This record gives C-alpha cells, structure tokens and sequence, in this order.
DNA sequence: ATATATATATATATATATATATATATATAT
DNA sequence: ATATATATATATATATATATATATATATAT
C-alpha cells in the first residue's frame, strides 16, 4: 500500500539509517576511518545491517568492505562519487611497523602500550636509515636537525593515522598509543603467498592500492 | 628541598614463601612482646629501652626485610614476563603450552603470597593499634606514636601491593592469551611475519600505497576579525591623598548619657522614658533633640525590660518636648 | 612564618577612574560614597585581575545575586572605557618578595559588548617604582598617557632586574601566581579555576552561596583516585561476568 | 572486588571523618547575632553503610541486578540503592546520574553546617530561619574554613618559606552590625585574613584604612574623586 | 651502573616520595613531576623536560634500578617500583 | 495581607532569587507553640475601623507545617485595641491568649 | 493564543537617564546596587497606579485603595537616595516601612528601636518608639 | 521508525550527488533546477535530516539553499582563509547592476586581479602572502596563484561558473550574496558593500 | 619560533516535561 | 446545620536536554 516503507527502502535499511549510530559512523567512515572489534557498538551496528549499508553505499560508487580480520572500511571506486586518496610511502613504512608491532611478541610486556620513541627505534631499526631519511629531506646526511624533523615527520603520520582509526591515544596520554587490527591492511601485499609483483597487480587491480 | 641537598653532596658515579612466613612469625612474636611492655609501662628509660630501641629497630628491620622480598618477586615477575617473550619467539606455535604454564604458576605463586601476606596483616594491625593506645603512657613517649604512625602505612602498603600486583598480573595474563589467540592463529606457520619483515626491508623496491576515502572538509564562513579599541586616552593624573577626621560628638554625648543614667542601675530605680527624655533634651538645642533622644534610648534598653510589655496593654505616646515629638515605651521596672 | 600581603590595586581607564591606587590594609581596608561610587567597580576590577577567566566573570547585581536576568551581557563590558585599561596587584611574598601581577583589558569594537583580556607578571620591580608611573608616561604639561602592552614590555626591557612575562593562557599565569604563594590552591584544572571563582564570588556578594552549600562535599573534601580505581576494577570484573553470562 | 572496594570506601571515609573533625576546633565561637557558634558535622550515611554492608558480604545475592543487560554499572548501583532502602525517597533524578553520585565517597557522608543560635544548641544552618547577618557571618565562617582547608592541602606542593596571601571580600557591609562586624574582625585578624569591604557609610571608622569615593560629571564624562579618612583628628 | 648527581638526585627524590606515598606505587605521572622538579634544582636544559624524563625512566629501568608495569588506568598508563638495587642505593646514603 | 501558603516563603535576604536548596518555607520557626495571631487595623476613605487579621497555628507533625484562618471584625470602636480582644489579662504576670 | 492578546503586540521597556548620558534601556547588569533598587521601586509604584486606575472604574469612586510598600536592608542607599525616595512615597500618598540596623536615622515619620532579650527563658523583643522629630 | 516523505526523499537517485555537494559546503541555487527543485519539495525532512548530524539546512532569502555546521557539527568542519572572504566580496559588489552593461555575467581572473589590487589594503595583501614582503615580483605571482586557487575554491562551493576551459574566465552566481551586507531601506549596495570592504 | 586552525571540555542559559503541595468547590457523616 | 473527604486546578521547582561561548592543547605552516 502506499505511506507504506517498503514501497522505497527495506526495512532493515531504514532502521539502521534512522540509529542513533548511523550519523557518527557515516562521517567517520567518509572521512576514512577504519572500525575495529574495539568499537564494540560500532562494529556490532556494522555487522547487523552490513548488506543494507554495502548496498547504500554502492549508490556512491564505493565499496564497504570487510577484511578478513574483520574490520569494515571503504574503497572508493574510480568513479566515486566520495574523494579518495592514497597514503605516503612514509605511512606505509610506519603502518608496516606498526603491523610488526601488533604481531611481535618481544614487546609483549608492553602490553599494547607503545610510544613513539619504541615506534621510531624499531623503524630505524628495520628500514634503511639514511636513505630513508633522504625522502624526509633531499639534503639530509645524518644531521639531527634533519633527525628531529624525521621524528616529528613520524609523529605526524603517526597523528593521522590515528585519525584514520588505526591506533588510538590513551585516554589521557597522547604520546602512548594502542594499536588495532585495522593495521592488517599493511600487509595485504604478503598475507598472500604469492609472487609480490602479481600480488601488487591485483591489488592496484582491485583498487586497494595505487603505485607513486 | 632535597635537591639542594643532593646538589651539594655532590656523589655519583629469595622467593620461597618459608622465607615470609618465618619473618611473618619473627615479627609477631616481637610485636606482640613490646606492645605488653608498653603496656607494662615503665619510667622514660624503661618505656625507651622497650618500646623505641625494640620495637623501632626490629621492625623497621624487618618490615624492609618483607618488603625487599617483594620486591624479589617483582624481578620474578618481570623475569618470567621476559622468558616467555623469549620463548614465544623460538618455539611459537609449540611454548603454548609452556607459556600458560607459567601463567599458571606464576599466579599460583602470586595466591600463596598474597595469602600469606594476609594470613597476619589484621592481627599485626591490631597489635600496632594496641601499642598506639598504650602509647600514651607517657608524655614523652611522641617519637613512638610517629613509628606508630609510620608503621602503620607500610604494613597496610604492603599488603596493598600484595594485590596491586596481582591486580597487574591478572590483567597481564589475559592480554598474553588474545595475543595467542591472535598473533598465532592467523600466523601458525610465522610465515606471514617474516614476508612482512622483508616487504619492510625492501618495500622501495616496489612502492605502493593503499587508497582512502577523503571526502571533503565543510568549508564554512570566517566569522569577522576582531578590532579592539584603540584611543591613546589621557588625562590628569591624581594628586596626593588628602585627608579627613572623625568627629567624635556622639562619643562624648554617649559617654554623657551613659554617665548620666548608670545610677538607674545602681539603684535599680523603675526608669521612665519620657520624663527622663524630656528632662534631658532641655539640655540642647531642638536641631540636635533627634540625635540625643536615639542615643539615650541605646543605652536605656539594655538596663532591664519592662514588666508592663507582657500585660497586653499598650502604652501611650508621652510627648518629651516642645514642637511635637513623641514616645512609646512602658517603664522599665525589672532590672 | 610570615603570610605575604596585597600590598595596593592599581585602576587605569576604569569607567571614572583614569590612574588611580588604592593601598591595601594588612588586616581590613573599607571604601565609602553614595550609591554608585564605583566601589562595585572597583571589586570588579580587582576579582578580575585575580580569575581573568572571562567564562566565569559575570557581574550581577547584589539583588539578583545568582538569578537569571537575560541580559546577555556579564556587565564587564560597559566598567571600561574606550582604549586600553589595566588592572594590577602588588604583592609581597612569604619571601618578602615585591611582585606585580596584572592583565590589560580592551573593549572589542563591535555590537557585541566583548572585551580582550590580556595577563602579564613583573618581578624584581624596585621598591621605589610604583605601578600607577609604571603604566603611565608622562605626555605634555602634567597630562600623563597611558601606554600598550608593547610600549610596556619595551619599557619594562629596558630597565634591569626586572622580569616581565606575558601568559597565553590563564592557567599558566595562575600556575605562576601558585608559585610565589598568591593562590591557596593550584588551578590545574578548569573545575579548579570554576571552583575559586565560586569561592570569591560568594564571598563578594557574601552569604550564604546556593552552589556553596550544595557542593560543600566537593569543596571541602578533597577527591580520592584510589576508589576510582577500585570502582573501575569492579567495573571490569562486572562486565566480564556478563560477557560469560550471554 | 566489591568487597575490596568497600573496604577502600570506608577507610577513606574514616580518615576524612577524623581530618574534618580535628579541623573543627579551629573555631572559637563566634559571634554573629543570636549565633553563638559555628560547626561542621558530617557522618557516614546509614543509607550508605547498609550499601556498603551488602556490596562487601552480600553481592551475590543480588547479582541478578547487576547481570541485567539492561542496566548500566552505574545504573545498576542506583537500582540496588533502590532495592534495599526504600524509604529514603529520592526524587525524579535518573538512575543513571544517580548511580554516578553514588560512585563518588564523598556523597556517603552527611556534610552539614550547625550554629548554636542562642540557647537551642547547635541546630542544621537553613537560610531560610536565619537572619540576614547571622546568615552571612555563617557564610564567612565557611568561606575561612574553605580557604584554610585549600593551604593545607596544598602544603606538600608548595615550599617551606611561603604562607599563600589570604583575602576576601564583603559588599553592601552596611547589612551588619557594629557587634558583628567587630568579630568578623577579630576573626580575620586571628587567621591573618584581609579584607576588602564596602559600605555607602563609613561602618569601621576606627580600624583598618579607609577611603571615600566621590563621583563627578566632569566635560561631558565622568570622574571618581579619593580622598583618605581617618578615626581620630 | 652510571648515576650522574641528576639521575642520583632524581632516584633519591623517588625514593623520598615512595616513602611517603600513601600504599607504595608510583606512576611515571608523577616520576615525569619529580623528574621536572629535581632538573628545575639542578638549573639544566639539554632538551625538553619530557624527553629527558622519558630518556632518565628507560636508562633506570635498563640499569635495573626501576621496575615498570603496563596498567592503562594508572595516571600516564604504568607504574614505577624501585628495584632491590635501587632501593640498595637510595638507602645507602639515607 | 496574604494568607496563602503556596506563595509565602520566606527565603532569606540573600538568595533573593535563588532555588529552594531545602524543603521548608521559613515561616514556621518564626512561629512559638500555640495560637498566633497576625492582624491589621485599617481606616478607609469612609472612615471605618477595619481590623483584618489571620490565625496561625503549628500543625504538629514531623514536618514544619502551619495552618492560616483568616478573618475580619468592622464596627470596633477606636478606643479598644487588638492586644485587648486576643488576650485576657489573668491574674498572672503575663496575659493569656484566647482561640 | 499569544497572538489573541493585544498586549504582546506591545513591546514595553524601561529607560533611565543615566548620569552625562541619554535614555538606555535599564539593565540589571550595568548598574549599581542603589540605582536598580531605586528603579525598583519607581516601577512597583508605576505598578501599583496600573492596577488602581484599572479597577476604579469597576469601584465606588469615593474608595482610595491603601498603597503600602517595603525595603528591607535599607543601608544599602544613600541619604540623598533615601530622601529622593521619601518625597516620591509622599508625593504618590503611599505608605513606606524601610529597615535599617541603626545605620541611618531618618528624622522624619516614626522610628521603633528593637532590642532581643532573654526573660522567663523566652526570647523577648524589647520595643521602643519615637516619632513627630523634624 | 522513520518518516515516510523523508524517506522518499533519501531514496531518490538525486539525493548521494546532492548530499555529496552540500556536504561538501557547495551551495544550490536556482540554476540547478534539479537539484533546487528536490530541495524545494523535501526540505522539510532534510533539514530534519542534517539536523541530526547537528548541521543546518538553510535557504537563504535569495533562494538558494546551504548548510551550516554548528559547533556540535559531526561533519568535519573548515574556515575560510581572509582572502578567501576578500575575494567573494568582491564577486558579491561585482554581482553589481552596471556589471550588466560591463562583463555581461562574465568576468575573468584579470578583472578579479585588477579590483583586488586596486581596492583592498597592503597590509592585509601582505598578511595574505606574507608579512615580510614589500611589493615584489614573486609575491605578486604567489598572490595571484592564491587569487587562483581560492576562485577555484569557490568554484568548488558552486559561488563561480568556470566558463569551460582551461582559461580564467567564470560568472558569478546569486549565492554569493552570502558574502553581502544585510540591505537597508535606501542604502546604496555599493557604499554598503564598499563600506564592509574598507 | 610563532601565527593559525582544529578538537575537546566545561560552564551557563533556555526551554520543556513532570511531580508536589496547596487552594477551592462539592459530598457526605454527625 | 455542621465539619471532613474528595476531585480539580494551579504554581512551584525539579530535572533533563539543548545550544552557546570560552579556554585549552596542539598540531601545522611560515
Ligand atoms: N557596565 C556598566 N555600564 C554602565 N554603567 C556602569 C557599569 N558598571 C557600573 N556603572 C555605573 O558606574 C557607577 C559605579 O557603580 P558601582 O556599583 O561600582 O558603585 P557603588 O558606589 O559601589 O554603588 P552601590 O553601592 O549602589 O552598588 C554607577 O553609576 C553604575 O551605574
Ligand atoms: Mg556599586
């Protein structure tokens, strides 16, 4: 009959738009945060009317997508009616860090608990020092003005990642953070055993990941 | 203030629970023995010698003692914490098994401590109490309320860790076993960590980035600069503070009145406002009547009240003076 | 030990007052003058050189102390006059120490009766300089001008001794303030500073303060994190018992 | 856990009690009207030591509350409250803001000012059976206390060599007597306490400094003339 | 074992305040205010305080001379315990 | 003037405006055990001694309450006085007042 | 139903010539104690003239309702505010009962002096008047 | 539940373009016949709508409709730099009643150029590309890419039509009347607008 | 090194819903 | 023929939820 929902939009659908979460999740989500199990509300809402809002917004031209880990994010499609945009070979380098991190248990006595300090030791532990630190600056050589610039460079990507839903801020200590596993996405070049060059193919096929 | 202190000093450069127990006993059985002396009592040397060189010394003694043991278990703990990360990363899938393990052990070890810990902590705290009451035997015998007052804390402290450390154990423990339950599960072979090890290691090799939504900022209006007001205000600044004095008519005329009326008191003589009035503003001139009449009236009702007040009966307005003024008050007899 | 004192409180292009210092008294200082004298003013000008917090300055009248008058406006505004005015306290430290705190204040051109507030210490001031000179220059024929925070920053730099600061946040100066035992407590927080606010509030207008009496727990007792934290650690317990339960 | 917290609760509790009561001494009995003293009492809350009593010995019995999905922590605290000691009454509050009240030591203890109006002994202090001075000397007598309490918490921050300044304020003076005033003197006087008064009239001509305010029209705008005062000339 | 006078004066103050502390735990929000003070009396400015606490924390901790233990409620998310050898040292003078 | 206990309360000076904080209205303490009584005597432009005037009574309870009559007298004549008519002047010291 | 009333049609204000300045609206915040309490008064009186000239044409046009007002803690004003305030009661026929502890001591009307004693182990106010002074 | 109209509305296949442009800040005038149309119809659940993102759907007196964030609002909020604020007052007295017989609608970036350098003040030219400057070539140039990059900012709030081509060359919408001053019964636009200029 | 934009938290005032206590008119027992 | 109990209406004031404004930290950019 008329004035009657299901003459526009399921049911399911309408209820969940009409959530109180719904608001929140959607800026969030536009904005490019990743949700984790952490969010307890918020991946609960995800997982009960994850159809309804994959087929919203397809309207969009972007896809919500669930890894396997279980975390829900967008990818916008070449015709997105969203923005999209690509991460810095430095988020990378951190995000792949962090990745580390999240499944290293020589820091487990950390208990989850890191600082930017352990991050960036660990960083230049495992990645090349000077020439990474060429991209920071082009006419860097090891000076520790250069030096300081590359940690505050780290803190900053480090800041925006946690805006992008991959690390959080103690409740009340900005220099402590605690890592999730939305940070999985780092590695989704090696979850698969397979040739890296094929493996970067897909991906850039699928659009999960552009080149530089 | 002890960094000045430091600054000039200018230097530089056991977990068995017998163990607990027995201190535990050892303390008890002193305790026990200089709180009765206390209650004993004694002079100033007998009440020194047993209850501030005793009591003082053992039980600082060994309290530290109790204390330095826990503190061994804290190096065990952060040992065993630092074992198991080591054999998580030689075994992985296989220490399983030995990790919660020593889990196991380590909160068991943690219970029998904590037991023990509490099995006297009350009855010392009662016999510290004991010697806190007995205390006062004596007026010189401040020095020992302090360590009656110091003991206290570091017992109740310890105990206090007692838990506070499981209170961390506990939380440790769990965080261990979703580490187990996900760093592993999805890696049972590592392999995915070591090709993440070497993608990092030769990532610019192939240097690729993910894709985000980024939707846009809702650019919104700039609300209107702010301008204050500038005006470069002058004027005449100030002279010295002149000055003015008090007038202390009314302190004399006060002191006069006062004076004046005190006799009703001494004899206790019933005072009638209005011929009392009338009689005394004849003195001065009709301008200043008002100021004497409310003065007088000051020092005349606290002289006693007036009996006729509770009668029901309201009193006149007795006329005490010339050009129209006018009184309401009954005599005032009870003085 | 002896308490350090407010020694006098210094007015500059106040609504009547051009440039005029009042000397405190160790024990009571009294002011008198018919109804609107500017002795409410001058309170005002004081309570504001102390909490220059402009969320919490809200002038009412004695009558409808504490009762909503719609006004709009916290009644600072319209105590200034046009141009720069300075509020500033002399006072001696426990260490006998003779420090000058103040804050300059300035009207916001604009339908909107706003002010800017701006705080700023002096240390080291000689004994011999007093504030109401300080402040001023001497322009023309016994005509004194009253100068900006730059003219006085330059002034104050280029004599010796002395230290001027100027605080981008009220909590620093009142941190400051703290330290050379102004303030009884220190105003870590915002409720801190809600808090003192209340306290001088009540006692301006005097009595018996509502908020006072319904928050004399908060006031008085101080808060305790050990019970937080032992609520916390049931709360953790509880829900974990639940997640075992569903 | 509930037990242990219980017994944090309380221990706190007990050392407040006595903190708070040592202090009361510091009050030598005033003199304000018909009040003849000021106090503070505060007692734990028998409303409280029965919530107290069943979290430490009887949290079983109820946990059917506390497991209720619909329920919060704190929600599920005040519907306890609720549960036993019903009679106390409260009001239309949610139990959510209630609950959270209840998270706070503080609230479990009656904190109350008593006077010792004439010869009644020490009554609770209600604004609304208090005359005008009597009301504020009262106030006076909290806002010292108060402040004292501030120092005292403050003494282990701040150094050994510095006593914070002390200063208050008091309006519209001419509402109180020369009798009250005078011991609102003696009062600030003994807690090296100043004071910052107004008055249309001059009330304390023989004490302290004084000054008289005199407002001008003057070319279209206004000034404020000083002039000093003195008690004897 | 490295105890410059700021890092000794620094474990003395930690040692002052554990002793007065209420149950005998200390979190590194209070060690970074102790770390501020004792820098503040010793007059010197290397770097940020923060850095320099965080740096003079790690260096004890690895001297074995402080034990830390991740809890995210306590104030700055750990607590500080003085190890048998730092109570050793801190007790030597005192 | 106004016998109606919804609008009386008598919060003090301070606190003009203020919320009530407590229950009570202020009006019962000011009251003594007993019978009260609180009257006017009023003279109109046509000259008619008027003597309005309200009963008070504490109404025994564990609360504060009051119980207001109000009435009216005309036709008094000038020379008699309201403490007059509201208490008999007994042999004791002090007068008795009568309901 | 807001709309039905023809007074909401009217917007009504209180102006005051303040000092050098003009007419501005009176506002609570920007003013002294005195100055508020004073226009208080002015438009409780303003009040009271309404409501008489409203209800005398509904009354014998030989009754003149009595006009009494109040003023606790009249300390507060100043002579020259309190004898601004004396001529208006007067000037208006309308009856004036103002409480002072002693501060000020109006020459003119009655004055009643209060003291509080204990007697019988009861409370006693101890009264005394004084009138007809100037 | 939700409301049935608003609902409607949600469903229909203007609204994910529509919701990205106003979420994006652009304005909907009445060029957008579509888009204006939708907006007249079903604004009375819309505002309902953005209102629970604590944003408001606005339609100006001119017609066109916007949203205003508020200070609670969930959708990431953004300021204006000064010469973006600059630069669309002068669009708003270029959207002037000589224009007609001037530009025909159509204005381009040099007219923009010229009346900004013309009319506003060095200070304020300097506080936009920098301080330290003092009428050089180089700052020029930067002021004239930043003239560029916010007419292309604006372009992206829908205030200014590029004529399609890589040239400078563009017309000025109603909208930007936001940037105007309220009129008054026989004030001059000009002296108005020249006036919050100054 | 410092101006500026952004996010967060708190206090404050507005507006609305709602329960409480009292006053007024009628009913019904004495 | 009277006085008490009921139902109604009303203002009080209590609490909540909202919206605003200010201060803060602090992360960027020149
Ligand atoms: N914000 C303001 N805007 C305009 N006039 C003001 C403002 N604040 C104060 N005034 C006026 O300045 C004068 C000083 O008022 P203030 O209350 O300080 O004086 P006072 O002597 O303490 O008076 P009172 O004892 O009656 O309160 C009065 O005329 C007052 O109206
Ligand atoms: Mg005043």
């Amino acid at each position: 009959s008329s004035t009657h929902i299901e003459q526009f939009m399921p049911v399911k659908l309408a209820q969940a738009l009409a959530n109180s979460l719904f608001p929140e999740l959607d800026s969030q989500l536009r904005a490019g945060r990743h949700i984790g199990i952490d969010d307890l509300d918020n991946h609960a809402f995800l997982m009960d009317f994850q159809e309804q809002l994959e087929e919203f917004y397809a309207r969009y031209n972007v896809e919500l997508i669930r890894a396997p880990e279980g975390f829900f994010y967008l990818r916008p499609r070449s015709t997105t009616l969203i923005p999209r945009s690509v991460l810095s070979e430095l988020d990378m380098m951190v995000g792949k860090i962090l990745c580390y991190l999240y499944l290293s248990p020589e820091r487990l006595a950390n208990q989850g608990i890191f600082t930017s300090q352990e991050l960036y030791e660990e960083l230049i532990s495992l990645a090349d020092e000077g020439k990474l630190m060429k991209f920071v600056n082009q006419r860097s050589s090891g000076s520790d003005l250069d030096k300081q610039k590359l940690q505050e460079k780290v803190r900053t990507t480090l800041n925006r990642l946690r805006r992008l839903g991959m690390v959080y801020f103690l409740p009340n200590n900005n220099n402590k953070f605690t890592i999730t596993e939305a940070v999985f996405r780092f590695g989704a070049d090696v979850r698969s055993g397979d040739d890296p060059r094929e493996i970067q193919l897909r991906m850039i096929r699928d659009g999960e990941a552009m080149p530089v | 203030e002890l960094v000045s202190w430091a600054r000039k000093n200018d230097f530089s450069i056991e977990f068995s629970t017998l163990r607990l127990s027995m201190q535990l006993s050892i303390v008890a059985n002193e305790l026990h023995r200089a709180a009765e002396a206390a209650e004993e009592g004694g002079d100033e040397f007998h009440w020194h010698r047993n209850v501030f060189a005793p009591l003082k010394y053992s039980v600082a003694e060994i309290f530290d003692s109790i204390d330095m043991s826990q503190r061994l278990m804290d190096e065990q703990q952060n040992f065993v914490k630092e074992d198991i990360a080591a054999l998580l990363n030689q075994d992985w899938q296989a220490a399983i098994a030995n990790c919660e393990q020593l889990l196991s052990e380590t909160s068991g070890t943690l219970r029998e401590l904590q037991d023990t810990l509490e099995a006297a902590g009350d009855k010392l705290q009662a016999n510290l109490l004991r010697i806190q009451d007995a205390n006062m035997g004596s007026g010189g015998s401040e020095l020992v309320d302090k360590l009656v007052f110091d003991l206290q804390s570091k017992l109740d402290r310890i105990i206090s860790w007692g838990q506070q450390a499981i209170d961390l154990w506990i939380g440790y423990d769990r965080h261990v076993h979703k580490f187990i339950r996900t760093a592993i599960d999805m890696d049972k072979n590592r392999i995915f960590s070591q090709r993440l090890r070497q993608s990092v290691q030769h990532y610019f090799d192939n240097p690729w980035t993910l894709t985000v939504a980024n939707a846009e900022r809702l650019l919104d209006m700039r609300d209107e600069e702010l301008a204050l007001r500038n005006e470069e205000v002058t004027g005449e600044l100030p002279l010295e503070l002149e000055y003015e004095e008090f007038s202390e008519i009314n302190d004399q005329l006060a002191a006069m009145i006062e004076k004046a009326l005190l006799v009703y008191q001494q004899e206790q003589r019933p005072l009638d406002l209005g011929a009392v009035l009338r009689d005394y503003l004849a003195q001065h001139p009709l301008p200043r009547h008002f100021d004497v009449a409310r003065i007088l009236v000051d020092q005349a009702v606290r002289l006693g009240v007036a009996e006729a007040d509770f009668s029901g009966l309201p009193a006149e307005w007795l006329a005490i003076n010339d050009y129209g003024a006018k009184v309401q008050a009954h005599v005032i007899d009870t003085y | 030990i002896e308490r350090g004192k407010f020694r006098s409180l210094t007015l500059v292009n106040w609504n009547g007052f051009f440039a005029r210092t009042f000397d405190l008294d160790e024990l009571v200082t009294t002011l008198s003058g018919g109804n609107g004298a500017g002795k409410s003013t001058t309170m005002a000008a004081f309570v504001t050189a102390l909490i220059p917090d402009l969320t919490l300055l809200h002038f009412r009248n004695t009558t409808e102390a504490g009762a909503t008058s719609g006004s709009r406006d916290k009644g600072l505004h319209g105590k200034l006059r046009a141009g720069v005015c300075y509020s500033t306290l002399d006072v001696i430290n426990s260490r006998h120490q003779r420090v000058v705190v103040g804050v300059r204040l300035q009207q916001v051109a604009g339908r909107d009766r706003k002010v800017d507030i701006k705080p700023f210490m002096i240390q080291g001031l000689p004994t011999a300089i007093q504030p109401t000179q300080l402040l001023t220059e001497n322009v023309g024929e016994r005509q004194a001008r009253v100068l900006p925070l730059n003219e006085l920053k330059d002034r104050l730099d280029e004599m010796e001794g002395v230290q001027f600061k100027q605080f981008n946040s009220i909590t620093d100066y009142h941190a400051q303030m703290f330290d050379l035992g102004v303030i009884p407590k220190r105003l870590r927080s915002a409720s801190d500073r809600s808090k003192f606010y209340r306290l001088i509030e009540a006692s301006l207008y005097g009595g018996i303060s509502s908020a006072i009496t319904r928050s004399l727990r908060d006031y008085l007792l101080p808060e305790n994190s050990g019970v937080r934290k032992a609520f916390q650690d049931m709360e953790a317990a509880l829900r974990e018992n639940r997640i075992t339960l569903e | 856990s509930s037990k242990s917290v219980a017994n944090i609760i309380r221990k706190t509790i007990q050392r407040e009690q006595n903190r708070i009561r040592m202090l009361n001494q510091g009050l030598q009995a005033v003199s304000f009207g018909q009040v003849r003293g000021v106090r503070l009492n505060v007692n734990v809350r028998e409303s409280h030591a029965i919530l107290l009593d069943v979290l430490s010995e009887q949290q079983e019995q109820h946990q059917d509350l506390f497991n209720s999905q619909r329920l919060t922590f704190s929600e599920a605290m005040a519907k306890l409250y609720q549960r036993l000691n019903p009679q106390v009454d409260m009001g239309q509050r949610l139990p959510q803001t209630i609950g959270e009240e209840l998270l706070d030591y503080r609230n479990y203890l009656e904190l109350d000012v008593e006077v010792n109006r004439g010869s009644d002994g020490w009554l609770k202090a209600e604004s609304g059976a208090l005359s005008t001075g009597e009301a504020i000397g009262t106030g006076m007598s909290i806002l010292v206390m108060v402040v004292q309490s501030w120092e005292e918490e403050s003494r282990r921050l701040r150094g050994k060599d510095i006593s914070p300044c002390r200063l208050l304020f008091l309006d519209q003076a001419a509402r109180l007597d020369a009798k009250s005033i005078a011991t609102l003197f003696e009062l600030c006087e003994r807690l090296q306490m100043q004071l910052i008064i107004a008055a249309p009239e001059n009330i304390s001509p023989e004490k302290g400094t004084t000054y008289k305010l005199v407002r001008k029209v003057f070319k279209n705008h206004e000034h404020v003339h000083v002039v000093g005062l003195r008690g004897f000339g | 074992i490295s105890l410059p006078v700021e890092r000794l004066a620094f474990l003395m103050a930690i040692a002052v305040l554990n002793s007065e502390r209420l149950d005998g735990e200390m979190s590194e929000g209070e060690l970074i205010d102790a770390f501020r003070e004792v820098c503040k009396g010793f007059e010197q400015t290397a770097e940020s305080v923060a850095v320099r606490a965080n740096n003079a924390i790690n260096d004890m901790v690895r001297q074995k001379l402080l034990n830390r233990f991740t809890s995210e409620l306590a104030d700055g998310n750990a607590i500080y315990r003085l190890t048998p050898l730092g109570i050793s040292i801190s007790d030597y003078y005192i």
